[PDB]
DNA sequence: CGTTTTATTTTTTTTTTTAAA
């Protein structure tokens, strides 16, 4: 895709060559920082974006997973490039998001799939963390050994029992997390997350009982957490 | 084609709405108008439109209902083309209305196809869970664009061929993406209480609703359903509707005058002659329960529980709450559950229900442990239902040691969790109650004290705050006045005291003083320390426990009468007044 | 003239029932 050109550069013109609030941007600064403590998990912040290009809503929801591929590929071409020192270790990469506009709970429908999402929650009871498979191989006669993982947990959410509609029932959803961004959900705590929406890859498509069992999905790209009840 | 003459009824639904409706113009475009944002598609028309051009043609329209549907929905889309900015990504909603005609007896298997109406409950309720209808695939090989309809129960992935002749199980998996899809919810109802049987019960019936339509249903309402009754294809019967018809534009006692919204107060000038005259209190004293006879001070102070409380501009540190708790006692055969029942009639969310039967799980819901939706779905009740409301009971009496439970969150609270196998969450109780126990004997005999008197548990009667009772006396010239009301109570001519205050222009006037919020820094507000204090010198003597959770109704119950007058700037002399039967209340 | 068949366990709330100085 000929498109896939201009938008690189216009991160690659952002993360190295931008300047706000009086010099010494994160973005020169963060990679490094994030570098030192091993994270992968360096943020953007949507207002600045927009503050450069905003652009970046528009071109956005056709997908923004091939978005965020533009993105990593992006990163990851900076951090060995600069940092080739770097290239033993993990040597993988992806970015956060916090478009900071809060929007609710009982309200993503029809016309909510699979598109730019900000939204919160609270969370309750889930499972541990484990890991999953990663990668297309298995053959040779004419695998199940040395084939990458990646870790998992469930989450579950709840909404706050604050700002209710007055007797409306208290809801419930089910979404995901991934591995780096895992082991910080516990019981009794929100977070507020960047979100997107979509179902299982195939939740129960076929002739059925009269109506299908299908189901809604999220993850975060980022998770900003709204508690933190120690310093 | 058979269904051309619903198409030629399709014609026929075109030729009035486009052309003149009502009005000298339009009706049906600025629904039309406001669908543009998520092409929302919902448009209601009335079913008396069927009558007043088609000539009563509803029977050429209201037999082929699912069977035709389709094609009025193909109709809204060809209205919507002739003159919008248009490409066919129009869908369907349709919603018809305006049909004099209303039962769950009146169904068979020939009911098929029909816009009868009906009304229902609220109870026993799923969720948002939505179907991803419509989608693309083919067989093993090339065909990969399908626009068409698999959204039929009988739907399945693979498919036979397209262009050439392929494989009979092979599928593709294909564009779910770049289309148009659903959204739904699904619930069970009740039969309605307007319509009540000998023998049988309001059996339970199952349904679904569209966007526009869903999660706009709250407790106990009567609306107009649609008779579209249909099959399941498992088989067993459900049903189906696509039309509901359940204070800014005003309430009775008035026509259209001006107010700090339209209509929401606005008929000030009839309401005023009846809202400062204060011996209009009488009316309320008098004019509202003309059929009845007991204690005179019930029938003045009644009035507030039914009126908003405090609702201050005050802290996050802690709640200002409103409302009190409330109770009422004697024994019976004295009238004492006339009131109660009537209330049900009177006023909104007067739940008139016994407690004699309810359980703790009656105010929430309990378990489920089959994939009913989710296999968790406990957060059904009896309580917060109370949109605006109260819930008052009978029979407070043989009632368990659980009840308190909620009780105890009455007042400071009000927060909804369950030590279940499920979750917890809260809510908001928004509700005052009442009290229905009874003594054993009845007489509450005046040697002891009246905790003693029934002696129940701890910190009930710290919490309820007024308990007003009337007690039985022995001087029949009391008991005959009231045979000699009933001389017209039978007797159908005028059989009560004459009236002078209309329950509907009463009702409105509620609202009148609910948005007024009165403002105190009153010096009297100030002495009112020495209200307090020579009430406890009168406490002194006689020696109950006595503490500010009363001073709160030393608070409310003057300020909220200052609402009371449609008033901000509490007035001191409400307090007086409300000192003189409260000073009752030590007494008492 | 060939190439394939088949399993579920623990907890709730009601209505039953049952316990000690
Ligand atoms: N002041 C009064 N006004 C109207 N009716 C009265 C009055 N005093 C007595 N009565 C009549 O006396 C009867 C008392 O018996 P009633 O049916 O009230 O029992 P109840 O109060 O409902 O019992 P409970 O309240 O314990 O259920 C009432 O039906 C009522 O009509």
């Amino acid at each position: 895709l000929g498109p896939r050109t201009e938008i690189a550069n216009r991160f690659q013109s952002f993360l190295r060559t931008f300047v706000d609030e009086r010099g010494a941007y994160t973005y020169r600064d963060r990679i490094r920082r994030m570098c030192e403590q091993n994270m992968s998990s360096f943020v953007v912040s949507y207002t600045d974006l927009a503050n450069k290009e905003h652009v970046l809503a528009y071109f956005l929801p056709e997908a923004p997973f091939q978005m965020l591929e533009i993105f990593d590929k992006v990163a990851k071409d900076m951090v060995l490039s600069i940092f080739p020192t770097y290239e033993r270790v993990t040597t993988e990469i992806h970015v956060r998001i916090s478009l900071p506009l809060i929007e609710e709970l009982r309200t993503f429908r029809k016309l909510h799939l699979n598109q730019l999402v900000r939204t919160l929650g609270v969370v309750t009871a889930t499972t541990g963390v484990l890991p999953q498979l990663s990668v297309i191989k298995y053959d040779c006669v004419k695998n199940m050994e040395q084939t990458l993982y990646r870790n998992y947990q469930k989450i579950t959410l709840q909404e706050s029992p604050g700002r209710i509609p007055a007797g409306r029932i208290p809801r419930s959803k089910d979404v995901i997390l991934l591995a780096d961004l895992c082991d910080q959900c516990k019981p009794g705590d929100e977070l507020e997350v960047t979100g997107i929406y979509t179902n299982n890859y195939d939740g129960s498509l076929n002739t059925d009982q009269g109506f299908p069992v299908f189901a809604t999905v999220i993850i975060a790209n980022h998770v900003v957490v709204k508690d933190s009840k120690q310093v | 084609v058979k269904d051309e003459v619903g198409i030629r009824a399709q014609k026929l639904f075109q030729d009035f709405l486009e052309e003149f409706k009502e009005d000298g113009e339009i009706k049906y475009t600025r629904p039309a108008a406001s669908l543009e944002s998520p092409d929302r598609c919902t448009l209601e028309v009335s079913f008396e439109d069927v009558e007043k051009y088609d000539q009563n043609l509803a029977t050429a329209i209201i037999e082929e209902y699912y069977h035709i549907y389709p094609f009025l929905c193909q109709s809204v889309s060809n209205y919507v083309k002739d003159r919008i900015g248009l490409k066919t990504q129009k869908d369907c909603y349709v919603a018809f209305t305006e049909v004099p005609t209303r039962k769950v007896r009146d169904l068979t298997t020939s009911k098929i196809g029909t816009l009868i109406r009906i009304s229902g409950q609220v109870v026993r309720t799923h969720p948002v869970h939505p179907e991803l209808v419509s989608g693309v695939f083919m067989c093993l090989d090339c065909q990969t664009e399908i626009r068409n309809v698999e959204q039929q129960f009988k739907f399945t992935n693979p498919t036979i061929c397209r262009n050439p002749v392929c494989s009979n199980r092979k599928r593709f998996m294909l564009d779910v993406e770049k289309s148009l899809f659903l959204d739904f919810q699904k619930i069970r109802i009740q039969e309605t209480q307007a319509e009540l049987p000998r023998g049988c019960i309001p059996r339970a019936v199952e349904i679904i609703l569209r966007s526009e339509l869903v999660e706009t249903v709250q407790a106990g309402d009567r609306y107009d359903f649609t008779g579209t009754l249909i099959v399941v294809p498992d088989y067993r019967m459900a049903f189906l509707a696509c039309s509901v018809q359940a204070t800014d534009l005003p309430m009775s006692e008035v026509t259209a005058e001006d107010m700090k919204k339209q209509m929401t107060d606005a008929e000030w000038h009839k309401i005023y002659e009846m809202s400062k005259d204060r011996n209009l209190y009488q009316n309320l004293i008098s004019s509202l329960f003309p059929s009845i006879y007991g204690n005179d001070e019930v029938k003045r102070g009644i009035l507030l529980q039914q009126f908003g409380g405090v609702a201050k501009t005050t802290t996050e540190k802690t709640s200002l709450r409103g409302d009190i708790n409330v109770c009422i006692v004697g024994d019976p055969s004295t009238a004492k559950s006339q009131f109660l029942k009537q209330v049900s009639d009177f006023s909104p969310r007067a739940i008139y229900t016994s407690g004699k039967a309810s359980s703790a799980a009656g105010l929430t819901a309990a378990v489920v442990r089959d994939e009913e939706s989710f296999d968790f779905v406990i957060e059904a009740g009896a309580l917060m239902l109370a949109d605006n409301g109260i819930c008052c009971i009978d029979e407070f009496d043989k009632m368990d040691q659980r009840d308190q439970v909620a009780i105890h969150e009455a007042m400071e609270q009000q927060t909804i969790s369950i030590a279940r196998a499920g979750v917890r969450a809260t809510l908001n109780a928004r509700t005052s109650i009442l009290a229905a126990a009874n003594p054993i004997n009845g007489r509450y005999d005046r040697s002891k004290s009246l905790q003693q008197n029934i002696q129940l548990s701890a910190p009930i009667m710290s919490r309820f705050d007024l308990f007003f009772i009337l007690v039985d006396e022995c001087n029949e010239v009391v008991d005959y006045a009231i045979a000699r009301k009933i001389v017209d109570l039978h007797s159908n001519i005028e059989e009560s005291v004459e009236r002078a205050y209309t329950r509907e222009e009463v009702l409105r006037y509620v609202t009148f003083a609910r948005q007024f919020k009165p403002v105190i820094s009153q010096e009297a507000g100030h002495m009112l320390v020495e209200n307090y204090g020579h009430l406890r010198q009168r406490d002194t003597g006689t020696s109950w426990r006595i503490t500010v959770r009363q001073l709160e109704s030393m608070i409310r119950l003057s300020e909220a009468m200052a609402k009371l007058e449609c008033s901000n700037r509490v007035l001191e002399r409400h307090v007086k007044e409300a000192f003189r039967l409260l000073n009752k209340s030590i007494i008492r």
